[PDB]
């Protein structure tokens, strides 16, 4: 509807095509939404001890 | 190349302008006074709106009264000052109806422009307005239906004062009518001259208007400098001299010649001040109020003989205290007071609204003077209620001068518009057009009441002439709700200032005539 | 220096009563400027131009075009008088006074808390009833009569400055339109601007001014051997040049031999003699072109007894093509017998004030004429030129619409009583603005007595009583004396196209300026 | 420590309050020009040009803005002209009130993504409800639907008369340019109607020229200006002298061959003008240029030649008169053939008087019978207003004839959506129900603005408006109160079905889709960084 929404929709589509681009190089995925940052915080705390 | 037009016959000014004729002088004076009529048209009536007016002193004035607005506006047009000074004469004469002058004379000059541009010059519009003005003073004694004569007490004047209150304080029409009834009737001179200066307003910042009251006495804004603040006998000795002793006038010089006169001078001055304070303590005095300063030796014996001291720095407030408690200001130092003592009921102190005040409250002998203590949330609100209080005191002086009243709220101006139109149709001359335009100026006065209420003024002004068929003469305007279906004014009780209507028609006619006499304007360079 | 976080920078905002009642005072201000230029007792208004010239006139269109205003609603009223100047001739000053009065009564209803769309809807209903009233009081005109057409053009120039020479200016303006009334195909047209040229020459008297039966130009002969007085010339009009110019190419000639350079200089002389031999096959007398004529072309036309004019303008060639009946050709080798201007009368190269003027007059039936104005100076000759333009256009409206309306106040009072009697069946809130349109038409008989100094009370009361009866209905205001004379005896008659354009433009000016409640000023564009 | 940017950074609820005041600065301008009681404005430039208009697109395009949230609403009005064409004051007021009510939600610590997701559930339900509560298509009403929809668009402008003069000229113009397409598409291209302006007589003398009205002159004053049974020759090449190109030069070695080349530049030029004129062609239209040498051949043969016409005007004439737009010579290595069977046809080509200008008219064109409208006004300010009001009126009848569906105007759609979305927010609303409830109050500003500009009762007329629409949804007794609108001339709710207040469906569907999408972008400016202007380095 505006010229500002198309520039954001162009970057959001490129951010969506790059997600599937990472799945071609490495066929592996993890849980999102703050999931691996907690596991990197607990396992490296036990590694530091 | 391009030429220009030089001076012709009398271009001798050094920066001043000049106006001559009807289009350059007369028509421009009308359009300048029309802008003042359209300015205060919104603030006219009970449904009028306030105006935050800031003067050159950078302070705030918010009010709906047209008299106090024009005093702050720095008007510079010369013909516009004539309608301001005509409204200022309405405040000095009766104190109410100052805005009635701006609507009527603003419509008189506006309809005069329709006559100069279609017809007669100023020699016949002025003479036509003067005939209808003399006939307007013959209908006003015929429109009197009620009178403020029977039962001159706090019950009848509580309803006769609501019209001057509801025009500026619409929601507080019941509280301010009872506060002006317990103050104006209580200072009655027993069929004498009603002084409007005997009612003071003590603005105390604090709670809302529901906590306001009227105290029979005076309330000051000063301290005691003592510890005798509880006085129940209240025998007041009022003085105007500074309460510090008796000093000479020319130079003043203590002349010591021996060691005995130096040692006895300090002790002799304390014994001289001790004999003067105990001379008024044996007479039964309790409150000693002075005008000037007070030394430390006078405060020492004031607390010793248990008498209260009051400092009044204003010389005008000292004369009002003499009429409050019934005393006399003595210019000399403290004598034995024979019969010029004051007699109040209770003089105490209380901190109301974080303000320590001194109250000369009368309990038994209630009527000597009155002071309305107003409360408000802002200082700007208390100034607007004080203008509504002063409009209630000025209306009480009108009823003392003339007890007649006319039904307001639009009922008087329609009957004045009908009778002048009857005189205009029976005049076989060329000046009958100005008589018909004089009655249409009365038609625009209930038009401003309907435009401020959100009602269409075309349907409002059509129902007024339809119910005025030669025998009613009382139906005004019902601005309580939309789709009016207007009612009677005597049943509602909307009638005020017959003497106010007698002067506001006369002042606005002479103001509009004086503008039309101006044919040539010679102004100077403003500096 | 941090910028201020604003929106719509350096522009103004204004709405409410200051724009509705502000555009009325801008319309009343322009109507008071030209208020003393409507009746026959009017006065001139001397104006000053930024070029250094002086425009001394009393016409309402020429005054408002010389005024530069800054108010936006004041710029609308100037374009109203420009529209009335192009449609009709003498329909200028009356619209600006009427649109100022229709907005004067419109300001009264805006103070009564009435919506502006109610006044415009009452103005459009009143506009449709003013057109039907003028068509009932009209009168058919015999356009074949000469004395009837002289009374129409005399009524339009009585206000102007040529009312003193009324017996001469009426015969000039009538003969100017009747000559240029040309009809080739099945369509009648009158072009009084491209074919009826009004040329002014300083000197002489105004009584010697007359419309020539033909055209005239300020051009001398190219050679003194050429004749300056031909009885019946055969005029051939050209458009191209009689010279040798470079072609529209990149032509370059390589000269290697000795005889090549002298041959090109001889072929330039033979090319001019070839096109000069092609124009003498029809045996002409006058050759008129728009571009230059070389001296080699002047030599061949000298011994052939041909008078040649050099640099006649393109607008003058289109005007002489209608007078002599010639064809403006642009190829000398494509000349025909129909392209020769036969039927032309006397041709004479006169001199008026140390300057030669080529006169082509005395034609048989010319379709274009030139009005020769001669006066004291160029100042008053611009007045007669602007008055004859207002005198030829009012004759064009009668020849396209032969209906007359009784002017001089009788036109406005005949409709103001028709709007008053029709307003009795309204019975609504639009009844009172419908009555104000009939009262706004009173400003045209108000102006005719304020200019002559008569009373506006004793006369308008008697004039309104004359239209109470349906029999007379044509009583107007006599601007000469100041009494009420019937227009059937005076002879003041205005055309239908003048009075219809006056009422249609004054209402729609009030339609546009009443719907304006906001003004934004301070922005730029490309 | 902080950010070392050379510009300006403002976070928090500062920009969240500035974008609402930026949108309200635009909405408070155009609120006085909505509905039949709306009033026009004045647009004065710095150079002195005055533009009197009331359309929401012409005002916001000429008005300069600075705020980034202000350029969203100004470009929102420009999209309404191309997509719909009259829907371009109502979108700006809705999109600004969508931000005003969402600002009250984010001040209650409600997350704006729930307001964005709450607006999408209310926008898609508003299109679903308006497509299931239409009255009838264009079969029952017939020609009364096209006239009543045209008068609704003209009521906000200068051509809103009580009669049907301007309404009948618009319907007769769109119905005369019915251009069929493949797969059954009766297209109505409204850009082919040449809208001309001339300061002349009143608005009741606006001619409806059945054909085309060319805005050009004849040129040479020796040609017949009226040709009956004319044959139009539409061509686009300059009829000037034969000038050689850059690659071709004239290098002569013989002085005797000089004059034959000079005459050849006009002989090849006049060879084209004699083979296009011997085929019966009387009217020649040219987008290039016809010089003074070639104008003689039309005066001699008695033909009309119009030079320097627009390329957009030549395509409208050649398609409507059956002419072929020819640029050069063609047809399989032919010298000069011109394909004389492909000439145009016309009943009458006549140059009339248009108040001191020249205007060429073509009558009925004998092939397609197109239409052109010549407007008549008082001054040039009214003619620019009459052109914009007529172009918005042509876009209304275009969408009705294409999409045969109309909705009741005058606030009848916004009253029904204000109550259906409140019941829709109660059924499936857990946390986004406050955004759907504020979507209904934002839609109520369209009947609220009609009561302000009419100086009528505000909080009582709209309260009486939704009283009929509430009984039409909760009392299924066939009350038929879905078409209750506003009578701004009287101040009472009326029935828009019998009153003839009709609007197209996509003037409100595309309005609610563009205003909701624009309100999402301005709702995500919680952080804003403004850099310094890089002008002088
Ligand atoms: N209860 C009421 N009903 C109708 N009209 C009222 C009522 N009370 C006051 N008014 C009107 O309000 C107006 C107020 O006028 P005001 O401004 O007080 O005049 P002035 O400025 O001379 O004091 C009066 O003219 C009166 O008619
Ligand atoms: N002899 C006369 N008696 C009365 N009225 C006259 C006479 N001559 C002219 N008038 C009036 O003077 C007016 C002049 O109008 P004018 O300013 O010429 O209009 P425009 O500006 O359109 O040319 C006319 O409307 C006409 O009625
Ligand atoms: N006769 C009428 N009665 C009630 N409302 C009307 C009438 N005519 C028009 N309207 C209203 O006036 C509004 C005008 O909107 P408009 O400014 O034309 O939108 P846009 O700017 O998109 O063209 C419409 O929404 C319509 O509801
Ligand atoms: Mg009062
Ligand atoms: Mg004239």
């Amino acid at each position: 509807s505006n010229k500002l929404v198309i520039e954001e929709a162009e970057r959001s589509i490129h951010d969506a095509l790059c997600v599937i681009r990472c799945l071609v190089k490495k066929r592996a995925l993890i849980a999102g939404g703050g999931a691996p940052e907690i596991e990197l915080a607990l396992r490296l705390t036990e590694y530091s001890r | 190349h391009v030429p220009k037009a030089p001076g012709f016959a009398q271009m001798l000014k050094e920066g001043a302008k000049h106006f001559s004729g009807l289009e350059e002088a007369v028509y421009r004076n009308i359009q300048a006074c029309k802008e003042l009529a359209q300015t205060t048209r919104t603030a006219y009536g009970p449904n009028g709106m306030n105006k935050m007016v800031i003067n050159h002193l950078e302070k705030l004035f918010v009010t709906n009264d047209a008299a106090t607005i024009l005093r702050e506006l720095e008007v510079q047009h010369p013909a516009a000052k004539m309608i301001v000074m005509a409204s200022h004469m309405q405040e000095q004469e009766v104190g109410d109806g100052t805005n009635f002058v701006l609507v009527f004379a603003g419509a008189l000059l506006e309809l005069a422009e329709e006559l100069l541009r279609i017809g007669l010059s100023v020699s016949e519009v002025i003479e036509g307005y003067e005939i209808a003005c003399r006939k307007a003073h013959e209908i006003l004694p015929n429109l009197v239906c009620c009178s403020a004569k029977n039962l001159r007490d706090i019950d009848e004047v509580s309803s006769l004062l609501r019209t001057s209150i509801m025009s500026k304080q619409y929601g507080n029409e019941v509280f301010l009518a009872k506060l002006i009834a317990q103050a104006c009737v209580s200072i009655f001179p027993d069929s004498g001259h009603f002084n409007v200066d005997n009612i003071r307003v003590c603005k105390i910042l604090g709670s809302g208007i529901s906590s306001s009251s009227v105290l029979h006495g005076m309330v000051f804004k000063k301290e005691t400098e003592g510890d005798v603040t509880s006085v129940k006998d209240a025998k007041i000795a009022v003085y105007s001299c500074p309460f510090d002793g008796m000093i000479t006038e020319t130079k003043g010089t203590v002349l010591i010649k021996t060691a005995e006169e130096l040692m006895n001078f300090s002790k002799g001055e304390e014994n001289l001040m001790d004999a003067q304070v105990k001379a008024i303590a044996d007479t039964g005095a309790n409150v000693v109020v002075t005008g000037g300063k007070v030394a430390d030796m006078a405060l020492h014996y004031a607390n010793k003989y248990n008498i209260m001291l009051v400092r009044l720095n204003s010389k005008w407030d000292l004369r009002r205290l003499c009429k409050t408690v019934g005393a006399t200001a003595l210019p000399r130092l403290t004598p034995p007071v024979l019969e010029e003592m004051g007699h109040c009921d209770s003089v105490y102190l209380s901190e109301v609204g974080d303000t320590q005040v001194v109250v000369f409250k009368h309990e038994k002998e209630d009527g000597a003077i009155s002071t309305i203590v107003l409360r408000g949330s802002t200082d700007n609100l208390m100034d607007d209620i004080e203008r509504a209080v002063d409009d209630g005191v000025n209306t009480f002086k009108v009823l003392t001068r003339d007890k007649r009243l006319v039904p307001g709220g639009g009922a008087t101006e329609i009957e004045l518009a009908k009778q002048i139109t009857s005189y205009g149709e029976t005049c076989p001359g060329l000046e009958q057009y100005a008589i018909k335009k004089f009655a249409e100026a009365f038609e625009a006065i209930p038009r401003a009441l309907a435009e401020n209420s959100g009602v269409k003024a075309n349907e409002v002004i059509s129902k007024l002439y339809a119910v005025h068929q030669e025998g009613n003469k009382n139906v005004g305007l019902d601005i309580e709700a939309e789709v009016p279906a207007v009612k009677d004014m005597l049943e509602a009780g909307i009638l005020d200032t017959y003497l106010g209507k007698y002067w506001a028609i006369k002042l606005a006619t002479n103001a509009a005539v004086t503008v039309l006499r101006v044919d040539q304007i010679i102004m100077a360079k403003p500096a | 220096h941090r910028p201020v976080l604003v929106l719509s920078q350096n522009t103004k905002r204004e709405s409410g009563r200051k724009v509705q009642s502000g555009n009325i005072n801008a319309a009343k201000t322009i109507a008071d400027i030209i208020r003393t230029c409507l009746g026959p007792k009017s006065m001139m208004k001397m104006l000053l131009d930024p070029m250094g010239g002086i425009v001394m006139t009393n016409d309402g269109n020429a005054i408002l075009r010389e005024i530069q205003v800054q108010h936006p609603a004041a710029k609308s009223m100037i374009e109203i008088s420009r529209t009335q100047d192009e449609e009709v001739g003498d329909g200028t000053t009356s619209v600006i006074i009427l649109a100022g009065e229709m907005l004067s009564v419109a300001e009264h209803f805006l103070e009564q808390q009435m919506h502006p769309t109610v006044v415009i809807s009452a103005y459009r209903k009143a506009l449709d009833d003013m057109i039907s009233t003028l068509k009932k009081i009209s009168i058919p005109v015999d356009i074949s009569d000469s004395d009837m057409m002289l009374n129409i053009i005399n009524s339009s120039i009585t206000t102007k400055a040529i009312s003193r020479w009324s017996s001469l200016a009426c015969n000039i303006a009538l003969d100017a339109v009747k000559m240029v009334q040309f009809e080739e195909n099945g369509r009648k047209e009158i072009d009084i601007k491209k074919y009826a040229r009004v040329e002014k020459i300083p000197g002489g008297i105004i009584e010697d001014s007359c419309v020539l039966r033909g055209v005239m130009i300020n051009k001398d002969v190219t050679h003194p051997r050429m004749r300056r007085y031909i009885k019946n010339p055969r005029i051939v009009l050209l458009d191209s040049s009689l010279e040798y110019k470079k072609g529209e190419s990149q032509t370059d000639i390589e000269i290697t031999r000795e005889e090549d350079f002298t041959r090109i200089l001889q072929m330039e002389e033979e090319y001019i003699q070839q096109l000069c031999e092609d124009i003498i096959q029809l045996k002409p007398d006058v050759v008129i072109t728009e571009k230059g004529i070389s001296d080699l072309a002047q030599h061949y036309l000298m011994r052939a007894n041909i008078t040649a004019i050099r640099r006649v303008r393109k607008t003058d060639n289109n005007r002489i093509a209608r007078a002599c009946g010639a064809r403006i050709v642009s190829r000398p080798e494509e000349l025909r017998e129909d392209d020769v201007g036969t039927g032309a009368g006397l041709l004479e190269i006169k001199k008026i004030g140390d300057e030669y003027f080529t006169f082509i007059t005395d034609c048989k039936d010319p379709k274009a004429c030139t009005i020769l104005l001669r006066g004291a100076s160029k100042e008053i000759l611009s007045e007669v030129e602007r008055n004859l333009q207002d005198a030829m256009q009012v004759c064009r409206n009668v020849l396209l619409d032969p209906q007359l309306v009784p002017g001089g106040g009788a036109s406005e009072m005949a409709v103001a009583h028709a709007l008053t009697e029709k307003s009795k069946a309204m019975t609504g809130v639009e009844q009172w603005p419908y009555r104000a349109v009939a009262q706004a038409l009173e400003v045209i008989p108000r102006t005719l007595i304020q200019n002559c100094g008569a009373s506006t009370i004793r006369l308008l009361t008697s004039l309104r009583a004359k239209h109470t009866q349906e029999n007379c209905e044509t009583w107007g205001v006599n601007g000469e004396t100041g009494t009420l004379v019937d227009m059937k005896e005076l002879g003041i008659w205005e055309p239908l196209a003048v009075k219809l354009q006056t009422y249609k433009t004054a209402v729609e000016t009030a339609v546009l300026l009443l719907r304006i409640d906001d003004i934004v000023s301070g922005h730029k564009k490309k | 420590g902080p950010l070392s940017v050379f510009g300006d950074r403002s976070t928090g609820e500062t920009i969240r309050s500035q974008n609402v005041m930026a949108a309200a600065s635009i909405a408070n301008i155009v609120k006085s020009s909505l509905g039949p009681v709306g009033l026009d404005k004045m647009l004065v430039d710095d150079i002195g040009d005055v533009t009197i208009t009331n359309d929401g697109a012409t005002i916001l395009k000429l008005l300069e803005v600075e705020h980034p949230a202000a350029k969203v609403l100004c470009e929102l009005a420009d999209l309404q002209d191309k997509e719909v064409g009259d829907g371009t004051t109502s979108v700006v007021i809705i999109a600004a009130e969508l931000l005003k009510n969402a600002d009250e939600l984010v001040k209650q610590k409600i997350h704006p993504t729930s307001v964005i997701s709450g607006y999408r559930l209310a926008c898609k339900e508003a299109v679903r409800y308006i497509n299931e509560n239409l009255i009838v298509n264009t079969d029952e009403l017939g020609r009364d639907c096209l006239i009543n929809a045209a008068k609704t668009s003209m009521s906000s402008k200068i051509i809103g008369i009580n009669g049907d003069f301007f309404a009948n000229m618009v319907v007769d113009a769109v119905l005369a340019i019915k251009y069929t397409d493949i797969r059954g598409q009766p297209r109505y291209p409204v850009n082919s109607v040449n809208i001309l302006k001339a300061h002349g007589r009143s608005q009741m003398e606006s001619m409806l020229i059945s054909g085309y009205a060319l805005n050009c002159v004849v040129g040479s004053q020796g040609m017949p200006k009226r040709i009956v049974n004319a044959k139009i020759a539409c061509l686009d090449f300059s009829l000037q002298k034969t000038k050689m190109k850059l690659g071709v030069q004239v290098v002569i070695t013989d002085p005797e061959k000089l004059d034959q080349i000079r005459q050849r530049e006009s002989d090849i030029t006049k060879e084209r003008i004699q083979k296009i004129l011997a085929t019966g062609a009387n009217v020649i239209l040219t987008t290039g240029g016809i010089d003074d040498m070639c104008l003689k051949y039309f005066v001699e043969a008695g033909a009309m030649a119009v030079r320097r016409v627009l390329k957009r005007d030549l395509k409208r004439i050649a398609k409507a008169s059956g002419a072929t737009i020819l640029s050069t010579l063609a047809n399989l290595e032919g010298e000069e053939t011109f394909e004389a069977a492909m000439l145009g046809q016309a009943e009458e080509v006549v140059q009339e008087r248009i108040c001191d200008d020249e205007l060429i008219l073509i009558k009925n064109t004998k092939a397609r019978t197109s239409a052109s409208i010549i407007l008549r006004g008082a001054n040039d300010f009214m003619c620019d207003e009459m052109e914009r009001s007529l172009h918005d009126a042509l876009c209304v009848v275009k969408r009705v004839l294409e999409s045969k569906s109309v909705v009741p105007g005058g606030g009848a759609v916004e009253a029904a959506l204000s109550i259906y979305l409140e019941n829709y927010a109660t059924s499936m609303g857990s946390r986004e129900q406050l955004a759907i409830a504020e979507f209904a109050r934002s839609l109520l500003v369209i009947p609220n603005t009609l009561a302000v500009n009419a100086a009528q009762d505000s909080t009582d007329l709209v309260a009486k408006l939704r009283a009929f629409h509430n009984e039409a949804q909760v009392n299924p007794e066939r009350k038929n109160l879905k078409w209750i609108g506003l009578d701004l001339s009287n101040g009472k709710p009326r029935d828009n079905k019998q009153a003839g207040v009709f609007e197209p469906t996509i003037v409100k569907v595309k309005s609610l889709k563009f205003a909701t999408e624009a309100a999402i972008t301005i709702l995500r400016i919680d952080d804003l960084i403004k850099l310094h202007p890089e002008s002088k380095d």
